[PDB]
């Protein structure tokens, strides 16, 4: 499956830290759209133009392809030190 | 050529990190940057499986842009207070320009790509610290 992790505000709004989805999406974007479509909260969380994505712990374009076993993470712009 | 990457809650000491970073004679230029929390406690949320890797991806890119020697990057997590040291970047090179530029770059990319998020424990509740457009611009120049 693909494991999807959420952080910070995104996490708060989506209401879970992590979830699994089938590897039936060609790209991060396709997955983002599918997740956004689950509820108004998910759409709010996962429709921000500044949302960031990581695949296997690397930041990637939303056009990045997905593959079974990947870990995807969606999170807001970062604020570290 | 070695890189030290540490992400964790423990405090660090510039005097403890400096000797190692500066040890090689061929590393004639040593630059460090320490960033402190700027009264409310901050808590740094992070993506653990990614923070070290992201910091390492930034140093790898710096090494391709500049001829660097030892590099150390430390970023803390957990609850910190104004004045506390949150981040340390140590970079070495033969010449100052490379060392300064790589330090600046490493910081700029850390501030826009490393998955940490600060929350401030204010009187009315926790609040997420806002990302700064200035960090975006700084990062985009590289
Ligand atoms: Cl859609
Ligand atoms: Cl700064
Ligand atoms: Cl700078």
């Amino acid at each position: 499956m693909i494991k999807v992790l959420f952080f910070a505000q995104v996490r708060e709004l989506v209401g879970t830290d992590a979830t699994e989805v089938a590897a039936d999406f060609p790209t991060v974007e396709a997955l983002r759209q599918h997740m956004a479509a689950q509820s108004d909260r998910w759409a709010l969380a996962l429709e921000d133009g500044k949302l960031l994505a990581a695949v296997n712990q690397t930041l990637v374009s939303f056009d990045h392809p997905l593959t079974d076993g990947d870990e995807v993470a969606f999170f807001p712009p970062v604020t570290g030190g | 050529a070695e890189t030290k990457i540490v992400v964790g809650p423990q405090p660090f000491s510039v005097g403890e990190e400096y000797p190692w970073l500066a040890e090689r004679d061929e590393d004639g230029a040593v630059v460090t940057f320490t960033g402190k929390v700027r009264v409310n406690a901050l808590t740094l949320e992070h993506y653990p499986g990614m923070t070290e890797k992201a910091l390492a991806e930034i140093v790898d890119e710096a090494r391709n842009r500049w001829p660097l020697g030892r590099v150390t990057v430390i970023h803390r997590i957990g609850e910190l207070w104004p004045g506390d040291e949150i981040v340390f970047v140590g970079v070495t090179s033969a010449h100052r320009s490379s060392a300064f530029e790589a330090g600046q770059f490493i910081m700029d990319y850390l501030k826009t790509r490393a998955p940490f998020w600060k929350r401030e424990a204010t009187p009315e509740g926790d609040r997420w610290v806002e990302a700064r457009e200035s960090d975006q611009q700084a990062a985009k120049r590289w």
